[PDB]
């Protein structure tokens, strides 16, 4: 569901 | 009296908040231009907004205990908090002289109409300006603004929270660092009543949040990540 939220935060 | 641990904090956020807010607002030449046609405005809004949501995040990852929390609890802070904190930290930007957001130049100065010509009414509008008009009239030391957005952030009532007693601890440690720097820092009459001030204008920022949260072919004017964002 939130890849490029998950992508900024790592 | 302010501790080690207290000021350290607040030296963070200070840092954490010069690197993601530039204002020599140089990035804005690489959005969509500004349009001033209905929505003429949209896309270059919905871009500003777009790159304003990274800074954010960029921010958020600096406050103190936050990389402490599961990724997941990260994520669901940052989706409610993301329209707030830029709202906040919009402020910086915004001049009471015109009612408006001066980013250094006309084509970046941003009005009334110009929101409304993103496809916003006055019902949004409103609150809105009365918001930024009432966080100016606090005038916040740049210690007490950054310390507002970490707070923003971490709040453990957002919906998806899971640990929210650790949301809750490591927000605790955040108030607490304002409420003892507004104190030992911040003199009379500007000390008045200014945290339950700032705890309101937190309040302010729910509602609009919520507001705009009720506010297909706009849809595509938008960007990626805002629609992950905002659903
Ligand atoms: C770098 C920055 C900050 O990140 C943000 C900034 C200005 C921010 C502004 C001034 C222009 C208008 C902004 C972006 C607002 C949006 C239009 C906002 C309306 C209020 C919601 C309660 C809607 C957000 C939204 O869903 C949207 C916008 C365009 C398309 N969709 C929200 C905050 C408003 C300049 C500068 O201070």
């Amino acid at each position: 569901n939130h890849p490029m939220l998950m992508n900024l935060l790592k | 009296k302010l501790s080690e641990e207290q000021q350290h904090i607040i030296a963070i956020l200070l840092d954490a908040h010069h690197k993601t807010y530039d204002p020599t607002y140089a990035d804005f030449r690489d959005f969509r231009p500004p349009v001033r046609s209905p929505l003429s405005m949209l896309p270059h809004l919905a871009d500003l907004v777009s790159y304003s949501i990274q800074k954010v995040i960029g921010f958020a990852k600096m406050i103190p205990g936050f990389r402490d929390l599961t990724s997941d609890d990260q994520i669901v802070l940052l989706k409610s908090s993301a329209i707030e904190v830029i709202m906040l930290r919009s402020n910086q930007s915004f001049t009471m002289d015109d009612m408006s957001w001066d980013c250094g130049s006309q084509d970046y100065k941003y009005d009334v109409t110009d929101v409304s010509k993103a496809g916003h009414t006055l019902e949004l509008i409103e609150p809105l300006i009365k918001f930024q008009v009432g966080l100016k009239k606090l005038n916040l030391h740049e210690e007490e603004h950054v310390l507002l957005m970490a707070i923003c952030i971490v709040s453990p009532d957002r919906p998806g929270v899971q640990d929210a007693k650790l949301v809750e601890a490591i927000q605790d440690r955040l108030s607490n660092t304002l409420q003892t720097y507004i104190r030992c820092r911040h003199p009379p009459p500007g000390s008045h009543q200014l945290y339950a001030k700032m705890i309101q204008k937190l309040a302010d920022l729910r509602s609009l949040n919520e507001e705009h949260s009720k506010q297909p072919e706009n849809s595509m004017k938008l960007t990626p990540l805002v629609l992950e964002v905002f659903g």
